[PDB]
């Protein structure tokens, strides 16, 4: 496994989660600081995104 | 199978 | 086929597994030239056989050994391949640079993130090659062979 | 010259073998101590395998680099230092046939 | 991992130019200060430094 | 029986030799010195003898064993070369051909080329050496020439520095 | 990294529907249902029990409590499911030790643990081979775009270990650099394959060029 | 100076002597020294008595009996110098007495047979094989007895298990599987234990009711009745379920082995296996083992109690027998002795394998001597034993100690009958029992953990490798001064207490006592307390009982420590720590370290090797002093007198001291003042700082005494010559050679220069064409000879002090075959401390040095004495070792106190006393400050405010008082030697104890730039004088491979290891200022491909297309 490219043109995507679930049963929380960072860490948007402005 | 036995029983 | 201590030669295991296959093949010929009952020939192509064997793969069927001192396998061919004493373990195990050092290490405060000290002496050998040719540049050395000779001791540098 | 972008593995046809190999080792004939060199054609053989010492011959009828790669009148040994008397292969002439283990077992 | 109780390292020379080149380009140790890991510093004030500053 | 061939009479003797050293280990107390094995055994047998037959009575040793402290560690790599010229001497090679070289273009042929090629391209004979001119014109140029060689090269020092 | 067989495995749902469970004395029960069937699920005494009689459970949802075979959730809830669970999953115990190493790494070795398909619509060989996914791509791609007479080639995901994902590449050189050299070669050698050499290790025993 | 020492557990009694395991072990081995008459005849004379009736009968002509009579050693061939000089294994005689026996007239006695040479011990406990001291590491396994541990997989029942050692003894498991078989597994496949029962006697009846009444069980017994019905019948029955073709007609043959002799044995009657038999399951066994032959009718006091005890176990609570096989009582010791004797019978199985044979091959009666006995056999083995058994390795004599602990030393690994590499993690683990019997920290650090461990102090293997400890006995809430070694399945049974328990003496002082039963920690009460812990050091080993305050350190960081002082080097300067624990004296003296007084008597003579003493008995003998001898490690050994002209000695009284004993005291490293901060990052993780002061005074200085050799072999070129001629350039280079050939003495050789000049013949069978012009150009005439002198090896090189010669007409030596003659020069240097050396304190801290200070400015006193040492703080937190802090405090006392102490390991001082012997320092200190005529500095005045503001001393209060308050908590003011400003904040500072570390071959500095290349593969090589390449292994290529390093990866692959046209093309490219050439086939893939040719597979590289390509260029093609 090697880089060799070109902007791939298979847009086919991943979407991580920004939030957790069981530790407290079922309680919503929102995903550990440095966990978000180690998923989302320089990568590249599939898609655009309007967010907070 | 090992040999010895084989070629013994042959001849004998 | 080396030299070793006085009359002590070695060889590698691969040249008994050989001539296993050689006699044999030859006592095969002579054994059915001189007229030939099925059981001895048989019997031999047998033995012919397991010799083949041999020296491609040992174990497969049964543990060829040296005659008495060592029950050892003799090293088959895939033995020295695959590595089946852990050869393969050293191998990947590393191979061995021309060029290469090994010393402790010490802090280096006032050192830069960019260097680091290494011995002179160390270097001097490291980069002997690079070193004898400076020398002929320099005045330090007429020529290679007087350069190294030049360095051959010690108590010998300017 | 050009360079090396694949390896294959194929099986060895029998023509293959000879092909490559120089001589057929007849005799289990290694070194005989009087003189540490080789026997007759045994394993260990000047011409099956290659020369013994540095650019000289095995007689002496040549010895310098001048004649690089033509062959002795009374004897054969081409030369370049010991080396190619590694790289080269022999064969030995089975009798009655017998199979390769690894493609049995 | 290096502490100074006899830890013993080794070195090596790169020879041909480009070796070299390669080397000190994008092999030397200030070039590298970020990690493959994760995108934190790995060349930071470690023991004494920070207890300094 | 094997892995070198040996003489049918070389066998036995060293049958007779090794029964010998049985009879020896049965009253000294002392594995018998080369001495007593020569005597015991007979007429032309000697202590330089006893030593060549028992380093040849000796099997050939596996190239290939474990060494020191048991482990990957192959005798085969421990054993150095010498046929091959390691890279110094490949460097020497360089600069004794190329200025010998440089000095065999400033000589009269003749004598210089029959001891160069009597010598260093077929075999090591004075009269035998030259073509047709006698013996007289060959120790003439033959001990003027090499020593006219000698004398320029002692002037430009490139041999002076034996490269051997 | 080892797609195994866990200690307590979990009974994920094949099904996406509606909970109900039951009281017997040995043997609890966990049953899955949609309008259109419904599948019985044996839970055993020592199985404690995520879900509660009443609601909704997506493909390969956890219905037990603990570990989940990535097989079982291959065959459910799709590639994208197992993918996506075994790199969270290794991510725990790291973070948990204070490791703190970037999604993307495990990631890429997780794709190499499902660049293997198998076959069963064929075209030019067999149909349960098992090899190289975009190697189908390519097929696939120029037997119905270049060459025509579409010949659909339909495989299935295939999920396997690090170790056995190594174990059985393309390039038999890789094969034969492990305990297995044995077998690697003699199949290389039948077939008569030409080792392109792409990867690393491969590469560098010829001390070749990275 | 004073030695005051502190806690008070009045030690009942000394310790045991420390060597005793080695010693005492080889005694009762080897029963020499007393005639046969004397009883104990254990090993040797067992083992004898064991192999000697050679009862050969019929299968021709027979009757044959070759008795034992006595056997005497005696005369060893040479001394234990000289077998070190030369290179003899001290070994000593062997031939006892016999006579064979005539079915005839006759009975030919033919006395003695000297068969085997067996080594001897050293009178410190080593030995001397070849040329160096040798010495036998102790082992562990399961003690030939009986447990019951849980079956494997099904978590039902539990099963059984019978261990009888040797191996060649059967090896028994008892399992029930219910729905129809009982297993009993001797060999591999079971059976039912009835077939066996029944054969003995056992009926089914008197079985069932008698045996398994209260056992359910019973009912897999009686099930086959069709076989229980016939007595001896099951035993030709049983006959035929073995498997070879055997003959259903041995009347007591094979049952005869599973009986009496060889097979079950355990070594005595009495006390080996039926201790375990009878404390753990049934009563009594008569005859060693389950043996008997007199009626033909077999007795098995063993088979029935077994599966009694199954059934037992199987059912509620007989007992709880559960076996926890850590226990002690349950793994016992290999002492050296059973270590020899084992391997002693196995040559005497040898042997009567071969005699046999001669009992057939001996014509009629002249058979006694030379016609039954070869010594062929007893040679091998035991010299193998000695020169190649893995248990046994070079005597660690890196000092004193290094030798002591080694001796005392056990390991698992060994035989194969017992303990291998794939278990441990329940071993390597430090089990409950494992109480005064083995040190919970001694292990190594690393792949070698809880194998390998060294017992505790009081430790001491009684009659048969049972690690015992001793226990004083405590009736009533009375303790007596009489003390038990108690065995470790005994201890179990009773509440013991610690020593730390408040003493009246005979009376306990608490009502709630701390006190562990089996295992377990519990506050007892004084009535319940029936034994006692004789004192904390029978808790660990000798070699970790050095530690000062042991019990502030952390267990993890404590090992570090022990094992830190095996590798001490004796320096010229010793010097006993300023805080001692006690047992110093204890170690120089049960260690062979100073020489003692004998009995009371007054001096003769002093000579710098010899003192001659003269006893008030009316003798006088003359004590040699081992000069400067080579230890194996290379340390220094040397005897220093300490007693003047005409002394009346004490008896017992040391008169000269060992290599490292200050006075008659052990002295490892130095006492040195120490400073405890930060450098300017000199001492940055485990830096050290180093006063170049220290050096200024021989300190750490070390001398050290390497051994060169040469040989002159025997070619077939021609004999190598050891001449003073060396065949190529220079005089100079040949003056210290002076004795034509071997160098002079007192001459210095640095690397380079020539040890001893040796003649070898060029070529391997020719000479050189090319070579041969060269010559004839300048001087045809030439030894055309090789120089393959033996040169100083790069690294360094000393002053030479003694060299040998072993030429033709050897006296007594074994010079190897084609070894024409010998050369050995022994050098020596006096090694200073240098950066890249490293100290370590007993408390773990293991630091290098980094920079040497000039006095000029490293941190001094307010009074003008500077420091010695540097320490980061940084490397203390983290591990947990305060004890170090607390030696360096209480040296500060020590120091301006001018005075040693000791602190035993937990008994021992305690903050207070030490906050109070600082009182009375600083008064020292600070009293002849206010004396000598001044007061207090601005800068003292000035650290004292961001003092208090720290919280330090107490506000308000006097400079002076506050200096008081400051310094007795260990700290001072310092002042920066290179501004003379102060160090804002009190430091610390004191008397710290600290060693220098041996240096490794290891840190000779390697470096190769081109060498040899091994013959078969074409990897780089090193050997005598270049240096071997360093390994570039996988881990490292993947580094490579991560970055971009493309062609550096190539390079390592081809030009710097295996391509042989590369590196050749590579030098010469580089030697004329060109960049390399470009890389070419690496051998090991040549090689490989070859490799692949050998066998039938075909690899050929290809091009573009697929076309061919050439790897071996042109020397594939043919012809
Ligand atoms: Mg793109
Ligand atoms: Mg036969
Ligand atoms: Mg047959
Ligand atoms: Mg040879
Ligand atoms: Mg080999
Ligand atoms: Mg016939
Ligand atoms: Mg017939
Ligand atoms: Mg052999
Ligand atoms: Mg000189
Ligand atoms: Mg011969
Ligand atoms: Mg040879
Ligand atoms: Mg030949
Ligand atoms: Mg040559
Ligand atoms: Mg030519
Ligand atoms: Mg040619
Ligand atoms: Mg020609
Ligand atoms: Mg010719
Ligand atoms: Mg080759
Ligand atoms: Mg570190
Ligand atoms: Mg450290
Ligand atoms: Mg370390
Ligand atoms: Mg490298
Ligand atoms: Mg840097
Ligand atoms: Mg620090
Ligand atoms: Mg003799
Ligand atoms: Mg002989
Ligand atoms: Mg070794
Ligand atoms: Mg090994
Ligand atoms: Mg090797
Ligand atoms: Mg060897
Ligand atoms: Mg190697
Ligand atoms: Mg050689
Ligand atoms: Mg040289
Ligand atoms: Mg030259
Ligand atoms: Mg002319
Ligand atoms: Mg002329
Ligand atoms: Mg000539
Ligand atoms: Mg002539
Ligand atoms: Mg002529
Ligand atoms: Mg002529
Ligand atoms: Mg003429
Ligand atoms: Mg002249
Ligand atoms: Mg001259
Ligand atoms: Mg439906
Ligand atoms: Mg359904
Ligand atoms: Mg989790
Ligand atoms: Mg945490
Ligand atoms: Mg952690
Ligand atoms: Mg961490
Ligand atoms: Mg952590
Ligand atoms: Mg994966
Ligand atoms: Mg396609
Ligand atoms: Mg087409
Ligand atoms: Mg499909
Ligand atoms: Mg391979
Ligand atoms: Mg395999
Ligand atoms: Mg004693
Ligand atoms: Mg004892
Ligand atoms: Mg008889
Ligand atoms: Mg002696
Ligand atoms: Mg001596
Ligand atoms: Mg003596
Ligand atoms: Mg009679
Ligand atoms: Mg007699
Ligand atoms: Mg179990
Ligand atoms: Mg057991
Ligand atoms: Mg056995
Ligand atoms: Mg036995
Ligand atoms: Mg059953
Ligand atoms: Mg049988
Ligand atoms: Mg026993
Ligand atoms: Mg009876
Ligand atoms: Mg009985
Ligand atoms: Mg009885
Ligand atoms: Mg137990
Ligand atoms: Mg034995
Ligand atoms: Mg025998
Ligand atoms: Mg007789
Ligand atoms: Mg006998
Ligand atoms: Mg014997
Ligand atoms: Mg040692
Ligand atoms: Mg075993
Ligand atoms: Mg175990
Ligand atoms: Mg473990
Ligand atoms: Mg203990
Ligand atoms: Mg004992
Ligand atoms: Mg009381
Ligand atoms: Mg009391
Ligand atoms: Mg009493
Ligand atoms: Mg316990
Ligand atoms: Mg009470
Ligand atoms: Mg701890
Ligand atoms: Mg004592
Ligand atoms: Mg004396
Ligand atoms: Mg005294
Ligand atoms: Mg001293
Ligand atoms: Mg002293
Ligand atoms: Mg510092
Ligand atoms: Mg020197
Ligand atoms: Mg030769
Ligand atoms: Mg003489
Ligand atoms: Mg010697
Ligand atoms: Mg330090
Ligand atoms: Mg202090
Ligand atoms: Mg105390
Ligand atoms: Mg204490
Ligand atoms: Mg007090
Ligand atoms: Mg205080
Ligand atoms: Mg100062
Ligand atoms: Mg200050
Ligand atoms: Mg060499
Ligand atoms: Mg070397
Ligand atoms: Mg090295
Ligand atoms: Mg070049
Ligand atoms: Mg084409
Ligand atoms: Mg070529
Ligand atoms: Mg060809
Ligand atoms: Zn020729």
């Amino acid at each position: 496994i090697v880089v060799r490219e070109a902007d791939c043109g298979t847009t086919n995507y991943i979407s991580v989660p920004l939030f957790q679930p069981d530790e407290v049963t079922r309680s919503l929380r929102l995903r550990k600081r440095a966990d978000i960072e180690a998923g989302l860490y320089g990568r590249v948007l599939a898609r655009e995104v309007e967010v907070l402005g | 199978k090992i040999s010895t036995s084989d070629p013994v029983r042959q001849y004998l | 086929m080396v030299q070793v201590d006085g009359g002590r030669f070695a060889t590698s295991d691969l040249n008994d597994l050989y001539r296993r296959l050689i006699n044999r093949n030859n006592r095969l010929k002579k054994l059915l030239a001189q007229g030939a009952p099925e059981i001895i020939i048989r019997n031999e192509k047998r033995m012919l056989q397991e010799a083949v064997d041999a020296l491609l793969d040992n174990g497969r069927r049964g543990a060829p050994v040296t005659n008495p001192g060592s029950d050892r396998p003799l090293r088959s061919l895939t033995d020295i391949l695959s590595g089946k004493q852990g050869r393969f373990r050293q191998n990947l195990l590393g191979k061995r640079v021309d060029y290469s050092g090994r010393s402790v290490i010490v802090v280096g405060p006032q050192l830069k993130l960019h260097q680091c000290g290494l011995p002179k002496r160390m270097a001097l050998e490291l980069f002997k090659p690079f070193l004898l040719k400076k020398m002929e540049e320099k005045g330090i050395a007429p020529n290679v062979k007087a350069a190294r000779r030049m360095l051959e001791r010690q108590r010998d540098i300017k | 010259k050009k360079e090396v972008r694949k390896v294959r593995i194929a099986l060895a046809s029998p023509e293959k073998i000879r092909s490559w190999s120089y001589g057929e080792v007849e005799k289990p004939e290694t070194i005989n101590y009087r003189t540490l060199k080789p026997e007759r054609d045994g394993l260990f053989d000047e011409r099956i395998f290659g020369p013994i010492k540095d650019y000289e011959c095995a007689c002496g009828k040549y010895k310098r680099q001048r004649f690089e790669g033509k062959v002795c009148e009374r004897c054969g040994v081409e030369v370049t230092k010991s080396i190619v008397r590694r790289y080269r292969m022999g064969h030995i002439e089975l009798a009655t046939p017998a199979a390769h283990i690894w493609f049995v077992k | 991992n290096a502490d100074f109780d006899g830890d013993q390292m080794a070195v090596h020379v790169p020879l041909s130019s480009f070796a070299q080149a390669e080397a000190r380009i994008q092999m030397l140790s200030a070039h590298n200060l970020l990690s493959p890991a994760s995108g934190e510093p790995l060349a930071k004030p470690s023991r004494d430094i920070i207890l300094g500053l | 029986a094997r892995t070198i061939r040996i003489p049918v009479h070389m066998v036995e003797t060293i049958n007779k030799l090794s029964r010998t050293a049985r009879q020896l280990q049965q009253e000294l107390g002392r594995e018998p010195t080369y001495e007593e094995i020569a005597e015991a055994m007979g007429p032309g047998w000697d202590a330089k003898r006893v030593e060549e037959t028992l380093k040849i009575a000796q099997e050939p040793v596996s190239l290939e064993t474990p060494i020191g402290d048991e482990k990957d560690s192959f005798y085969g790599d421990f054993i150095p070369d010498e046929h091959l010229p390691s890279p110094v001497d490949a460097a020497t090679q360089s600069l004794l051909s190329e200025e010998l070289e440089k000095a065999l273009s400033k000589l009269s042929e003749r004598e210089a080329m029959v001891l160069k090629l009597r010598k260093g391209l077929i075999d090591g004979e004075e009269v035998g050496a030259f073509f047709g001119v006698t013996r007289e014109r060959i120790r003439q140029i033959e001990n003027k020439a090499l020593r006219k060689l000698k004398y320029h090269e002692s002037r430009t020092r490139k041999l002076r520095d034996f490269l051997d | 990294f080892e797609a195994r067989r866990p200690k307590a495995k979990a009974v994920i749902s094949e099904i996406d529907g509606v909970v109900r469970i039951e009281e017997t004395e040995e043997k609890l029960s966990v049953f899955v249902e949609s309008e259109g069937f419904s599948k019985e699920y044996k839970l055993p005494k020592e199985a404690r029990l995520l879900v509660k009689d009443g609601d909704y459970v997506e493909a390969g949802q956890p219905l037990t409590r603990g570990a989940i075979d990535p097989h079982q959730l291959l065959e459910a809830k799709g590639p994208e499911a197992v993918e996506r669970y075994l790199v969270e999953e290794i991510q725990k115990v790291y973070r948990a030790q204070g490791v703190k190493l970037h999604d993307k790494h495990i990631e890429i070795v997780v794709r190499q643990m499902m660049k293997y398909v198998e076959v069963t619509d064929p075209g030019d060989s067999r149909l349960l081979e098992g090899q190289v996914l975009e190697k189908w791509d390519v097929e696939a791609l120029n037997e119905r775009l270049i060459a025509e007479g579409k010949t659909p080639v339909a495989w299935k995901p295939l999920l396997m270990g690090v170790t056995k994902s190594a174990l059985s590449t393309k390039s038999w050189l890789s094969a034969a650099s492990f305990q297995n050299t044995t077998h690697v070669l003699t199949e290389a050698a039948i077939a008569g394959k030409k080792d392109e050499l792409i990867g690393l290790k491969e590469n560098v025993i010829l001390g070749r060029l990275i | 100076m004073e030695i005051k020492r502190f806690g008070r557990i009045r030690e009942v009694i000394p310790l045991p002597p420390l060597t005793e395991i080695q010693v005492e072990s080889y005694r009762r081995a080897l029963q020499a020294d007393v005639p046969p008459e004397k009883r104990e005849n254990v090993g040797i004379q067992a083992a004898f008595r064991e192999t000697f009736p050679i009862e050969e009968e019929d299968k021709g002509k027979g009757g044959l009996v070759l008795d034992f009579l006595e056997y005497r050693l005696g005369e060893p061939p040479f001394p234990q110098d000289e077998c070190r000089e030369k290179d003899l294994t001290y070994q000593a005689p062997l031939y006892a007495r016999l006579q064979l026996i005539h079915k005839d007239t006759g009975l030919i006695k033919e006395d003695e047979v000297f068969l085997g040479h067996i080594p001897l011990m050293t009178e410190d406990g080593s030995f001397i094989i070849n040329g160096a001291d040798r010495v036998i590491v102790s082992q562990i396994h399961r003690s030939p007895g009986v447990y019951f541990t849980p079956d494997p997989a099904r978590p039902g029942r539990y099963i059984a298990s019978i261990i009888p050692l040797p191996k060649r003894g059967p090896w028994i498991d008892l399992e029930v599987e219910p729905n129809g078989v009982v297993s009993m597994k001797v060999n591999k496949r079971k059976f039912p234990l009835v077939l066996l029962l029944r054969v003995l006697g056992y009926d089914q009846e008197t079985l069932a009711r008698e045996l398994g009444a209260y056992g359910e069980l019973v009912q897999g017994l009686m099930d086959e009745s069709v076989f229980a019905m016939r007595p001896e019948e099951a035993l030709i029955r049983l006959f035929t379920l073995l498997r070879p073709g055997d003959p259903p007609k041995r009347d007591k043959a094979v049952a005869y082995v599973y009986g009496l002799i060889a097979d079950p044995r355990r070594y005595d009657l009495g006390e080996a296996g039926r201790y375990k038999a009878e404390e753990k399951l049934g009563i009594r066994l008569s005859g060693r083992t389950l043996a008997r032959f007199e009626d033909g009718e077999f007795k098995d006091e063993v088979f029935l109690p077994t599966l009694r005890y199954l059934f037992a176990l199987t059912a509620g609570v007989p007992g709880h027998e559960v076996d926890d096989i850590d226990h002690l009582g349950n793994r016992r010791i290999r002492t050296v002795g059973e270590l020899m004797t084992d391997q002693f019978r196995v040559g005497l199985a040898r042997l009567a394998r071969g005699v046999r044979e001669r009992m057939l091959m001996g014509s009629e009666d002249s058979l006694t001597p030379a016609k039954l006995v070869n010594s062929r056999p007893l040679e091998a083995a035991i010299r193998e034993f000695f020169s190649r058994s893995q248990l046994s390795q070079f005597k660690d004599e890196t000092n004193p100690l290094s030798s002591l602990r080694h001796k005392r030393r056990i390991s698992a690994l060994g035989p194969g009958g017992l303990t291998r590499e794939r278990a441990g993690f329940d071993v390597r683990d430090v089990h409950r029992t494992h109480y005064g019997r083995i040190c919970p920290v001694e292990t190594p650090e690393g792949a070698n953990i809880g194998l390998i461990t060294s017992l505790a102090a009081y430790a001491r293997v009684d009659e048969l490798g049972f690690i015992r400890t001793p226990y004083r006995r405590v009736v009533g809430g009375v303790v007596t001064d009489e003390v038990v070694y108690m065995t470790a399945t005994e201890e179990d049974r009773y509440t013991i207490a610690q020593a730390n328990t408040p003493l009246e003496g005979n009376r306990i002082a608490a009502e709630r006592v701390v006190a562990r039963r089996k295992g377990e920690p519990v506050i007892v009460s004084p009535e319940e307390v029936e034994f006692m812990d004789v004192s904390p050091k029978q808790v660990f080993s000798v070699n970790t009982n050095l530690i000062p305050f042991l019990e502030h350190d952390d267990a993890n960081r404590a090992l570090m420590g022990s094992n830190m002082q095996t590798q001490a080097v004796p320096l010229i300067r010793a010097q006993a720590p300023v805080v001692m624990t006690g047992l110093e004296e204890r170690v120089v003296r049960d260690s062979l370290a100073a020489l003692y007084a004998e009995e009371d008597g007054e001096v003769a003579k002093v000579d710098g090797n010899r003192i001659v003493v003269r006893y008030e008995d009316g003798r006088l003998v003359e004590y040699p002093l081992r000069r400067f001898y080579r230890s194996n490690q290379g340390t220094a050994l040397d005897q220093r007198p300490r007693v003047v002209v005409g002394q009346r000695v004490r008896k017992g009284d040391l008169l000269a001291d060992g290599p490292a004993s200050e006075n008659g005291f052990l002295a490892l490293g130095q006492n040195v003042l120490v400073a405890i901060m930060p450098f300017d990052g000199y001492n940055f993780e485990d830096a050290i700082v180093i006063s170049e002061e220290l050096l200024k005074r021989d300190f750490y200085t070390s001398i050290h005494i390497e051994r060169y050799e040469i040989e002159a072999r025997d070619t077939k070129l021609g004999p190598e010559r050891i001449t003073r001629d060396i065949p190529h350039l220079s005089e100079a280079a040949l003056r210290d050679l002076d004795e034509e050939g071997v160098v002079r003495i007192g001459a210095e050789v640095k690397p380079g220069d020539i040890l001893v000049g040796r003649t070898s013949f060029k070529g391997e069978s020719e000479p050189t064409p090319e070579e041969r012009l060269l010559r004839s150009i300048f001087g045809e005439k030439a030894r055309d000879v090789k120089d393959t002198s033996l040169r100083v090896p790069p690294g360094e090189g000393g002053i030479v002090v003694r060299t040998v010669r072993l030429r033709r007409g050897d006296p007594g030596v074994e010079l190897k075959p084609g070894v024409r003659e010998v050369v050995r020069v022994y050098v020596a240097q006096k090694r200073k401390l240098q950066v890249g050396d490293k100290l370590a304190n007993r408390h773990g801290n293991k630091g290098v040095v980094a920079k040497i200070l000039p006095v000029e400015d490293m941190p001094h006193l307010p009074d003008g004495t500077p420091v010695d040492v540097i320490l980061n703080p940084l490397g203390v937190p983290s591990r947990m070792n305060l004890g170090q802090i607390l030696e360096t405090h209480l040296g500060l006392a020590g120091y301006f106190l001018g005075q040693r102490y000791i602190s035993p390991i937990f008994d021992g001082a305690k903050e207070p006393e030490i906050k109070e012997l600082l009182a009375q320092a600083f008064e020292v200190y600070f009293g002849k400050r206010k004396g000598e005529g001044f007061g207090v500095d601005k800068r003292e005045v000035e650290v004292l405010r961001r003092a208090e503001k720290l919280g330090l001393v107490t506000p308000g209060k006097t400079p002076e008082e506050q200096l008081k308050e400051l310094f007795l908590q260990g700290k001072v003011v310092l002042y920066d030697g290179r501004t003379g400003e102060p160090i804002e904040g009190p430091i610390v500072v004191g008397q710290m104890f600290i060693m220098k570390l041996y240096h490794m071959v290891e840190d000779k500095m390697h470096a190769r730039s081109t060498g040899p290349y091994s013959l078969i593969t074409q990897q780089p090589l090193g050997g005598k004088a270049q240096f071997g390449g360093q390994r570039f292994g996988e881990m490292e290529v993947w580094a490579l491979e991560a970055y971009g390093a493309a062609h550096t990866l190539q390079e390592m692959l081809t030009l710097k290891s295996d391509d042989i046209e590369g590196r050749n093309a590579a030098y010469e490219a580089i030697i004329k200022g060109e960049d390399v050439p470009e890389p070419s086939v690496p051998e090991s893939f040549r090689v490989l491909v070859k490799e692949l040719q050998a066998l039938a597979l075909d690899v050929q590289t290809l091009d573009e297309k697929d076309n061919p390509v050439d790897i071996f260029e042109g020397l594939a093609s043919k012809r």
